[PDB]
RNA sequence: UGUUUGCAAUUUUUUAUAGUAUAUAUCAAAUCAUCUUUAUGCUAUUCAUAGACCUUGGGUACAGUAUAAAAAUUAUAUAUGUAUUAAUUUACAUAUAUUUUUUCUAAGAAAUUAGGUAAGAUUUUGUUUAUAGAGAAAUUAGAUGUAAAAAAAAAAUCUUAUGAGGGCGGAUCCGCUUCUAAUAUUUUUUUGUAGUUAUUAUUAUAAUAAUAAUCAUGUUUAUUACUUAAAAAGCUUAAUGGCUUAAUCUUGCCUUACUGUUUGAUUAACAACAAAUCUUA
């Protein structure tokens, strides 16, 4: 019971008749927040574009290079589209070894490790 | 130039930031000290009301965003590590991985009607009701490609606890509704029982659980704390099942109660639980992606093993 | 602007949500109590370490913005906050430990290391924060690790093969599929024979490149960012390849 | 510490606080967010000289350069006349200092920044309001076959407001009302006003006939100008009035 | 009159988080605790890393 | 100047508390002489309610 | 001084001034319980003050990296140690309680409430995919697609018009009717399909062409519009019909589930009458 009833009090602190009220700004203070609001929206904009434009790039690059790949004849006898073909396949992409485990594990952090790299990885 | 004078010229964002010697001056604490009065108050005084009457109701509500708003949510306090980490590095190797070329003048395709109709001389054919989709009653969403333009991601993500037991012994549920708290950051919604079955004690319409939604950045901070945190910490945990999978980019598993108090923010507290009223949970993962072999990818992108089942 | 509005907003969650419940969390009169009550009043009521000092209620709970240079927002001053809040300052008996005999916790390591320092472009923890490219010498021209396609192997095959014939086996690399991501044709000379570059990409997750007993005639190797590539790259061997790059 | 300078805690705090623009307020968040928008500004506007001398050089290109000939060369400026209208706007949107303006009803209508404002305003409450009265009452298709209004009209008698569709007593509207106009395009355009009664009953054919209450031409009105008295039309206001104002009336019994 | 509702969230820090490899970045909890040492995790895991010798014992 | 616009403020206040006032006065004054009317009407076999 | 403390920001109204109807201020009401002691307390330091580490206390602090200068201040009954003074006065220190500040035992965890009105929501059943405990049977999460810069122009076919008060006969009614306008229809004769971002090619960062993407000035959990067979669920009880654009569901405020009289119908209710049903003023 002393232990539930600890559990009751963390829910009424947040009870909607307890839990702060809605903000009450002046005009001055509304419109710095107005400004403060239009300025994260337009950065949240720009890294939209950003980030966007790069992928599209990335995108037209493997176009470039996957119509050219299309119209090579070659290596020697291989008869044109061969390579193309056999890049277009998509063996083991679905699977469940499709991505090392090592590279996707590998999150970004603030601050490196003790050993930011390995350099002495052995096969 | 004429369309440069149709501007505003008192321009407040092309003016110089302020000065040093003008802000050592700026004493916000010291103007409400030495006022020694109240200010009087403005004339504006619109607060937004508890109920939407209607779009035409004299008084309206303002958007969420708006932050005398009831609605209202602060913003971000941060960036959450594993978004930046698929925006920066995987969501070129998916968008690598996955990618099939189209000629340049393929014309588009044009999708047909799944609800297909009678055509033929049969006077019958005119006014006949469409068919039912073929195959299964409901119809499934068809698969987009990957490409530069969608990036299957992570959406949302739903904790559910299912206590039966709640029903003889009421502290379970307190219980489980203070763990989804804890282990979410935010209040979860009752859920009751549907149907009655004798054999399980189960008696219908009655509260028997609870359920967390976490949308935006909450979800992508709870899949770092799950991904590298809690599951590490399972023992024997062979992976994620490969079965999971809704067929439309969705991904579920469920964890013990030996699991779920591995999470940082429940063992912090273990002791103010009573014990063995830890409960399960069932996780799962709503992704922006529109098949089972996308959803999959997806995962395996951001550090979850799976094992064939 | 980051840091600002993260701290701006920190701060509007101090006056919206519920208060912190200390009883939910330590048991009266215990180390981590008597902990807690102890730098909770070094802060001024406040629970957060991240926010400075603000009371969300009273008569002064109007002024929750900071004024231009302020150090409060800063990332490096909310983790110096942060570690000084992670000392224990109470020992396990229930008595405060002395100013001087408190052990400071073990702080974050640097972003930029020492090959940073030094400017090692052979190593791979420098510029951590961006993304860095191996492109190698031959017996004399920068360029990325190529090799004839046989007739008997694909692309992704070849790129396989002649990395470790190139850079040795100790790399703990994944070829991100069959794909090319670029491609670099030099016409023929009408005679000379053209050439029909496909590059297909590569991430590496340990290890470090070998030029030992390489196939492939290469003498020098280094691992370079896009800044440094558009310096040591030919302008026509750049251009088809800068495409391909990423946003750090 | 005059009505001239504002409301009460404005007199106040004009007094007990410091003299500094609103955009120079040394916040840390604000000045951070008021330099993304200024490197923005700064952008938009050399845009707008990009796509103007982008202008000019299409204007000299001959027709018959252009693979459509005239039609695809004034598709192209058209497109591009558009985009420039929609960049005065966004170096304008995000300041506080024009949106202040504009509340405060202090703002320039000839610029096209608070017309679009304006115009904002008023088809968030008082265009959704005069659209179902039209609808309600069965202004269309009575009197004409479509309308969708352009501009809000706010008529008054007497100095009160009067709500739309509202029954007046016959006392009230036995003067010339006063109408508060607004338009949101740009430019000088002449106005025409007329004041029909759609349910004058006719007996002798059993049947409801239109009558006018009030008719003028020739109002000359620009997106600055507010307010219009129908009865100066001739006089002060240049106008031609062809009837002038009818008190509104009913017989007894008729709806 | 459909019901406007607030929301109810807890109390939420600021926390460093140190991984096993000696790493940390900072996330968004409801726990008060400062610094989240973590001595088991993906890093440290062989399931994680099947390449890290280290962490393999035959 | 601050003391002479929140005298303004009272000074308006009061000033309607004290012609609310005056108007509540008047308005239970006409409705107790409206509540104590008696209009006695003649109804019927002559007589009088 | 109700309304957030740096400044004419919602709607209508009162009063006053200027002004000849407008303009500003002001007042009230609606929308909303935001919490408000400018310090009287706390904190750090120093000194008197005993003296082997004590009470009580007097100063000091100068505040944008805001600050010691309020992270939340009430009141009372009993008894006690110290000290007090002309006092169980006062302060201190507890223990026992009772207290206001509603601010700490989840009703936004419960009840299947069925009518009037207003707003909002619009497949809820079943089937099926997956999902710790979980199994034939428990819960939770899912299950269609499209569109969102922008058109312009010529003819024809009707149909409509309280359009031109059209014309000819017997302004408005009827029959003939030409023109104009509007909706619809044609696979119709077409014109245009940009701009922006980037890619490739050419030309000398710009121009031209081609290709791809493009609802987005907006807290992506986007939003909005349209579309998503039939059956089933739900709608007081069987069956049939109907409703999904409301007759279902949710919420707010309510009790018209009102009083009197009365119209036209049910091809003159039930193949009469009567008790009935629907409907108007
Ligand atoms: N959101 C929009 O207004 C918008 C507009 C046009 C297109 N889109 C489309 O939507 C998809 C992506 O949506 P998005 O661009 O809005 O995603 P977003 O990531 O920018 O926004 C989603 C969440 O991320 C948060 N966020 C963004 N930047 C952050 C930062 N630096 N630090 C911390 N938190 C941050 C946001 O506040 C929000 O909570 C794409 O298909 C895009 O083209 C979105
Ligand atoms: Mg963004
Ligand atoms: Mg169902
Ligand atoms: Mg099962
Ligand atoms: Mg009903
Ligand atoms: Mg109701
Ligand atoms: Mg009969």
């Amino acid at each position: 019971d002393p232990r539930i009833i600890n559990i009751l009090r963390h829910f009424a602190v947040l009870s909607p008749k307890r839990i702060p009220p809605p903000l009450r700004f002046g005009r001055n203070r509304y419109l710095r927040h107005w400004t403060i609001h239009r300025a994260w929206l337009l950065f949240r904009r720009q890294q939209r574009e950003q980030r966007e434009r790069i992928l599209m790039q990335q995108h037209q690059s493997m176009s470039n290079a996957c119509e050219e790949l299309r119209n090579t004849e070659g290596p020697g006898t291989r008869e044109t589209g061969y390579l193309y073909r056999v890049a277009m396949l998509k063996n083991g992409v679905y699977g469940l070894k499709s991505i090392p485990i090592e590279y996707a594990s590998r999150a970004l952090v603030e601050t490196p490790g003790r050993q930011a790299w390995n350099h002495e990885w052995k096969r | 130039i004429p369309d440069l004078a149709e501007l505003e010229t008192r321009s407040a964002l092309d003016a110089p930031i302020p000065s040093e010697e003008d802000k050592k001056e700026f004493r916000p604490w010291k103007r409400a000290a030495d006022r020694k009065a109240r200010l009087p108050s403005s004339r504006y005084q619109y607060h937004p009301p508890k109920y939407n009457r209607g779009p035409l109701h004299p008084i309206q509500s303002p958007p969420s965003s708006d932050p005398i708003a009831r609605d209202f949510v602060p913003g971000p306090f941060n960036m959450p590590r594993l978004k930046e980490t698929f925006r920066t590095v995987m969501a070129s190797d998916l968008m690598t991985l996955a990618y099939i070329h189209t000629p340049p003048g393929t014309p588009k395709k044009e999708p047909t009607e799944r609800l297909r109709a009678w055509e033929g001389d049969s006077p019958y054919f005119a006014n006949r009701a469409r068919r039912a989709p073929r195959g299964a009653p409901e119809l499934p969403i068809r698969e987009r490609d990957i490409s530069f333009r969608n990036i299957p991601e992570i959406k949302e993500i739903t904790v559910s606890t299912f206590v039966p037991l709640g029903l003889k012994n009421p502290d379970l549920l307190i219980v489980a509704r203070a763990v989804l708290l804890a282990m979410t950051g935010t209040m979860p919604e009752m859920t009751r029982s549907k149907n009655n079955v004798v054999q399980w004690q189960l008696q219908a319409n009655k509260p028997a659980g609870c359920k967390t939604t976490i949308y935006g950045n909450a979800a992508w901070e709870f899949m770092d704390r799950l991904i590298h945190l809690v599951l590490p910490r399972i023992k024997d945990w062979k992976g994620v099942p490969a079965s999971t999978g809704d067929g439309s980019g969705n991904v579920q598993f469920g964890l013990n109660p030996e699991d779920v108090q591995l999470f940082p923010e429940v063992e912090c507290n273990y002791d103010m639980y009573p014990a063995k009223m830890i409960p399960g949970c069932h996780i799962a993962i709503k992704t922006t992606a529109t098949s089972d072999r996308q959803a999959k990818l997806l995962l395996q992108s951001l550090g979850v093993p799976f094992y064939s089942n | 602007f980051e840091e600002s509005f993260y701290f701006y907003q920190k701060r509007l969650n101090e006056r919206l949500t519920a208060p912190f419940r200390k009883d939910f969390y330590f048991k009266k009169d215990t180390a981590a109590d008597l902990d807690w009550r102890i730098k909770l009043k070094e802060r001024h009521g406040v629970p957060a370490k991240d926010i400075g000092r603000y009371n969300p209620r009273g008569r002064m709970a109007w002024n929750d913005e900071v004024l231009v240079g302020s150090q409060t927002s800063s990332r490096k001053h909310m983790v110096e906050k942060l570690l000084a809040d992670a000392e224990m300052r109470v020992s396990e008996d229930g008595e405060e430990i002395p100013a001087e005999d408190r052990v400071p916790v073990e702080k974050p390591m640097p972003r930029r290391t020492e090959a940073d320092e030094k400017g090692d472009v052979k190593r791979l923890d420098r510029a951590l924060d961006k993304t860095l490219y191996l492109v190698v010498k031959k017996k004399a021209k920068w360029m990325f690790p190529t090799g004839v396609v046989p007739t008997d192997e694909g692309l992704h095959e070849t790129a396989a093969r002649i990395l470790a014939e190139s850079a040795g086996v100790n790399m703990n690399t994944w070829i991100v599929g069959r794909v090319p991501v670029a491609h670099h044709v030099v016409r023929p000379v009408f005679l000379k024979k053209g050439e029909k570059i496909f590059f297909l990409k590569g991430r590496i997750m340990a290890g470090q490149a070998d030029l030992t007993d390489n196939l492939h005639d290469l003498v020098d190797f280094k691992w370079l960012t896009q800044e440094e590539l558009r310096s040591t790259l030919a302008e026509e061997y750049f251009h088809s390849v800068k495409g391909m790059f990423a946003e750090r | 510490g005059g009505p001239e300078l504002g409301s009460r805690r404005r007199r106040a705090a004009l007094a007990t606080t410091g003299n500094l623009p609103f955009e120079q307020l040394p916040y840390q968040c604000f000045q951070d967010a008021r330099k993304i928008l200024q490197q923005d500004r700064a952008a938009k506007i050399a845009q707008i000289v990009k796509e103007t001398e982008k202008i000019k050089l299409i204007e000299a290109r001959d027709a018959s350069e252009f693979e459509g000939g005239e039609a695809a060369k004034q598709t192209r400026i058209k497109s591009l006349r558009k985009y420039i209208e929609e960049l005065k706007i966004l170096a304008d949107i995000n300041d506080p200092e024009v949106k202040r303006r504009f509340e405060d009803g202090r703002g320039d209508m000839t610029k096209p920044v608070y017309r679009f404002m304006a115009e904002r305003r008023w088809r968030s409450m008082d265009y959704k309001i005069i659209a179902q009265r039209i609808s309600q009452f069965h202004v269309v298709p009575d009197l004409l076959p479509a309308f969708d209004p352009t501009m809000d009209v706010k008529l008054s008698f007497r100095g009160y407001q009067v709500s739309p569709g509202a029954i007046l007593d016959s006392r009230v509207t036995e003067v010339a009302p006063t109408l508060r106009m607004q338009v949101f395009d740009k430019g000088e355009r002449l106005l025409t006003v007329v004041v029909i009664d759609s349910d004058v009953p006719d007996v002798t054919h059993d049947n409801f006939k239109r009558r006018c209450h009030f008719l003028a031409a020739n109002i000359p009105w620009d997106p600055s100008k507010t307010v219009l008295s129908l009865r100066s039309v001739g006089d002060r206001v240049e106008g031609d009035v062809g009837k002038p104002w009818l008190p509104p009336f009913a017989q007894k019994g008729s709806p | 009159a459909t019901f406007v509702p607030r929301h109810r969230r807890p109390y939420q820090f600021t926390q460093l988080v140190q991984l096993s490899d000696g790493s940390t970045f900072t996330v968004r909890t409801t726990m008060p605790t400062a610094l989240y040492k973590s001595a088991k995790d993906s890093r440290n895991h062989l399931l994680w890393q099947p390449s890290d010798k280290s962490l393999k014992n035959v | 100047v601050i003391a002479e616009l929140i005298k303004e403020k009272l000074a308006a206040r009061a000033e309607y508390n004290a012609r609310q006032s005056a108007l509540r006065k008047l308005q239970q004054q006409k409705m107790l002489a409206r509540r104590g009317t008696r209009v006695l009407r003649l109804m019927n076999n002559y007589s009088y309610r």
